[PDB]
């Protein structure tokens, strides 16, 4: 299937905390390192752009079939500032909207674990906005098990509406590395 | 078959493009693509161009280089055009309109991708302000001249372009290949930037001259007008005198009192008067 | 306003002489319009049995009157039996045409010698065409179809848009002769059949009768842009000034069909049949397409058919020739 | 108009079929029939004729019931003295005219 997909990815302040093997930073590196090669053993044609989610909320790799380059893009990361997210989004569906690909089924899958000072009726506008422009999104969120995860439960309930299913979350407590969760999750597992 | 009606409107932005790859690469017969649409049978709008790499040496067009050709379009689409390419466009740079052995291989090669495909000629060197020489062609069938075919249909009375040049006539028209009419695109909104062209701010629409330079050239152009005017009662004196020559072979070589002292008073009068009226405005204006 | 009170005026001091100028009368009304004043009086000259100069008049008014003001007076008459049916023949062309057509056949000093040095001097498909065309102008309603049946090879040599060139020529020589239509085109391709309708159209040229009908049904049924516009041209051709809405409709279908040959000839055809009429819906119809189409042909034939649609209105017109001349 | 606007497509040269006029005069008698009656104009037979188909000189030509007449060589068209046949509208008029009868 043809897919046009961009990985936010969050590297706030929080993100040398090492409650995943070895810090989150790392965890991070490698869960988009195995969904990008999951994204590319799909239809070679799928392409892969990069958002990094911090105070200057900026993107890193445009739409791009090639990985080495995002990976040393995201290598090229280091953790600072809070998260703001709505831009993030924002910005994100921005660059799916100008994707040269149009037949590409829009994504954007958003490492987001951190606490989220959104305020939900803003969290709800922009899941609608999302879901009636056509933009699936899969959530992944680690650390805060409870801080946000109402709210991003919240939020993908409100793009899925009644069957709104491209919608989903993948919420994981601490342990090993962000890699057996986000193999055997069913956003992967789909693929 | 094709009509002898056929006409390329080629549009502003797409000939200023074809005019600085020309006036860029110079001997170099520069190439580039054409990007359009057959509106229909007898139209062809090129709507822009873009430039080939022209890689070492380009004397003669260099086998249009596909993966660079393929990026262009692909980037293209992606930031606008969605347009497919109409043809081709090369630089002959004082040479003329015409083409050569290479030019007509290589429209062979355009027309068996799209039979439609059209081959533009400029000269950059031979182009001035009001006439930009510039040809749109299609390649002749041997098969056809050979048997008995004019590969042109003649609905029209439109086959009056310039009585086609000598130059082209001898390099190989009406024979392997024949002349597209050209057109432009007028939009009036692109005119009104070429018209800013030349455009002067206020800050010197208004600006006096420094005074000792206009006092200093003022009395300078003063002087020549003396002499000039010594000369001038030289010249009419011996001008009625005799006229065998005076016609034309009595001002060769040698200067012209009355046309010079034309010239210094224009000059003179036009700084002078706009000077003052810029004075008197100033002093009011700014009070 | 000025004219048409002198004109009044001028009719009815006529209508008070001892020897009534009625040949003068109907010049005026057919200047003035007014068809009902003409009918009134020509019903008047068949009760008063002047056939002679009755008939002269009828003659002067299908020479001079336009095809609207015929019909608004045959019209009128319809609201003896045997000369209100002669009447009613030579004021809508009945033997009217026929006439000439009979004094051109019969009047027909041709010289075919000019034309065999121009042949022999012909090498090319433009002095081919050219001499067609010339051929066509030398026939007109004299009907001698000499060399078209001579020279079949050297007429067959010509193609694409030629032979809707020899078929047109073959209208023009056939002008008048709306009796063998259908009959006499069975002699003889999409630009073949496109011709023969322009032939049609030719030779009912300004003649409405049930051949508007049939290209009407063959533009209908018309599948190829080259036969299309070749009906569009007959249908157009034979009913100018007769403003009909189906045609009208058919010829606005065929143009909205946004192909170049077959648009030219539909917007040509649209002037044609609304010529002089002023509707600010044909007008403001073809001049929005003119605006919008992206088609040089079509623009050609759109303005030659906003150009014809306003034959007359003199005056009356100067917002559209400022609208257009911007 | 369509004619001169051949050079966008020549196939509107034929056009000028309209324009081209019958310049003639028909006798018609009131059987809307054609007698034949003759014509007579006083102009030379050199001023009016077509020129070299591929009494020194006379001031004198008759011409039949159809007659090739054009506007110069129609003012001075008239009929004879006396006929069975006289033209209610005037002969400088032109055009196809009626021919009042006289007994038989």
């Amino acid at each position: 299937v043809l897919e046009s997909t961009m990985v936010c990815v969050d590297n706030s302040e929080y993100m040398r905390n090492g409650d995943f093997l070895p810090t989150r930073l790392q965890a991070q590196q490698d869960a988009v390192n195995i969904v990008c090669h999951s994204k590319t053993r799909s239809n070679p044609e799928n392409n892969v752009g990069l958002i990094t989610l911090a105070n200057d909320c900026e993107v890193l790799t445009t739409l791009t079939p090639d990985t080495g380059r995002i990976l040393s893009k995201l290598h090229t990361v280091q953790p600072k500032g809070k998260i703001t997210f709505c831009t993030g989004i924002r910005v994100a569906h921005l660059a799916l909207k100008h994707r040269q690909g149009k037949n590409h089924k829009m994504r954007i899958i958003a490492f987001v674990g951190s606490p989220v000072e959104d305020n939900e009726k803003d969290l709800v506008k922009l899941a609608k906005r999302l879901k009636k422009e056509k933009v699936n999104v899969d959530i992944i969120n680690f650390g805060e098990e409870e801080v946000n995860t109402e709210k991003l439960t919240a939020f993908v309930n409100t793009l899925n509406g009644k069957d709104g299913t491209g919608s989903h979350l993948v919420t994981v407590p601490p342990g090993p590395s962000l890699a057996d969760a986000l193999i055997s999750s069913p956003i992967l597992a789909g693929e | 078959a094709v009509d002898t009606a056929e006409q390329v409107y080629i549009s502003s932005l797409a000939l200023l493009k074809m005019l600085k790859h020309g006036r860029a690469g110079v001997p170099m017969e520069v190439m580039g693509l054409m990007l359009g649409e057959f509106v229909d049978d007898y139209t062809v709008r090129v709507i822009d161009v873009f430039a080939m790499p022209q890689s070492g040496t380009g004397v003669s067009v260099e086998a249009v280089d596909p993966v660079f050709q393929a990026k262009m379009l692909d980037m293209l689409k992606q930031t606008g055009r969605p347009e497919m390419v109409v043809g081709w466009y090369h630089s002959h740079p004082g040479f003329g309109c015409w083409l050569s052995g290479v030019d007509i291989n290589t429209q062979q090669s355009f027309e068996a991708l799209s039979e439609r495909a059209v081959a533009v000629v400029v000269d950059p060197i031979q182009s001035v302000k009001g006439k930009v020489v510039i040809d749109a062609f299609r390649l002749i069938n041997a098969n056809m001249m050979v048997l008995g075919h004019e590969p042109r249909q003649t609905t029209s009375n439109l086959g009056h372009l310039n009585k086609p040049s000598i130059q082209a006539l001898i390099h190989g028209l009406n024979r392997h290949y024949y002349s597209i009419t050209i057109n432009y695109r007028k939009n009036e909104l692109e005119q009104k930037m070429l018209l800013n062209l030349h455009k002067k701010s206020w800050m010197e629409g208004l600006t006096l001259q420094d005074y000792s330079e206009h006092c200093k050239h003022n009395e300078s152009v003063v002087k020549e007008m003396l002499e000039l005017a010594k000369n001038y009662n030289k010249a009419v004196e011996e001008e009625d005198k005799m006229t065998p020559e005076q016609l034309a072979i009595k001002n060769v070589g040698k200067q012209d009192p009355k046309r010079h002292l034309e010239e210094h008073v224009d000059v003179l009068m036009t700084s002078n008067i706009v000077q003052c009226l810029a004075a008197m405005l100033d002093t009011v204006v700014f009070k | 306003q000025f004219r048409n009170k002198v004109l009044r005026v001028l009719v009815k001091i006529y209508m008070n002489l001892e020897k009534p100028d009625f040949i003068n009368v109907c010049q005026c009304l057919i200047f003035l319009d007014d068809p009902q004043a003409v009918s009134d009086i020509l019903e008047k000259l068949v009760k008063e049995d002047n056939l002679l100069m009755a008939y002269q008049i009828c003659f002067d008014l299908y020479e001079s009157a336009s095809q609207q003001f015929l019909s608004s007076v045959i019209q009128n008459l319809r609201t003896p039996k045997d000369q209100t049916l002669k009447m009613i023949k030579i004021l809508s062309g009945e033997m009217a045409i026929e006439l000439h057509l009979q004094f051109l056949i019969r009047n027909n000093n041709t010289d075919l010698m000019i034309l065999k040095n121009t042949k022999d001097a012909v090498r090319n498909s433009v002095c081919h065409t050219a001499t067609v065309i010339a051929n066509s102008f030398m026939h007109c309603g004299t009907t001698s179809d000499q060399f078209l049946r001579d020279n079949l090879e050297w007429l067959a040599r010509a193609t694409n848009w030629a032979k809707f060139t020899a078929t047109a020529s073959l209208g023009v020589i056939h002008k008048g002769h709306e009796k063998e239509a259908l009959q006499l085109m069975a002699t003889y391709s999409a630009y073949q059949e496109g011709g023969g309708l322009y032939a049609l159209g030719l030779i009912h040229a300004n003649h409405g009768g049930d051949i508007i009908d049939y290209l009407l049904n063959q533009l209908k049924n018309a599948s190829n842009d080259i036969v299309r516009h070749g009906g569009s041209l007959g249908l157009g051709l034979a009913a100018m000034g007769t403003a009909r809405q189906d045609v009208y409709d058919l010829l606005k279908t065929n143009l909205y069909q946004d192909d170049a040959v077959t648009g030219e000839a539909a917007g040509l055809a649209l002037g044609l049949v609304m010529l002089g009429s002023k509707n600010a819906q044909a007008i403001e119809d073809m001049v929005g397409y003119a605006q919008e189409t992206q088609h040089e042909k079509i623009l050609r034939g759109l303005a030659v058919g906003i150009a014809l649609v306003m034959y007359g209105r003199m005056e009356e017109a100067d917002a559209l020739i400022e609208s257009l001349c911007r | 108009l369509v004619f001169t606007q051949f050079w966008f497509w020549f196939p509107l040269s034929h056009f000028l079929s309209l324009a081209y006029t019958p310049t003639c005069v028909i006798g018609l008698n009131k059987d809307l029939k054609m007698p034949k009656v003759q014509y007579k104009s006083n102009c030379k037979p050199s001023t009016f004729a077509y020129p070299a188909p591929l009494e020194p000189e006379p001031n004198f030509q008759l011409l039949d019931n159809p007659a090739r007449v054009m506007p110069a060589q129609l003012k001075v068209l008239t009929m004879p003295e006396t006929c069975r046949y006289q033209p209610f509208k005037p002969l400088s008029i032109g055009g196809i005219i009626i021919l009042k009868d006289t007994s038989e």
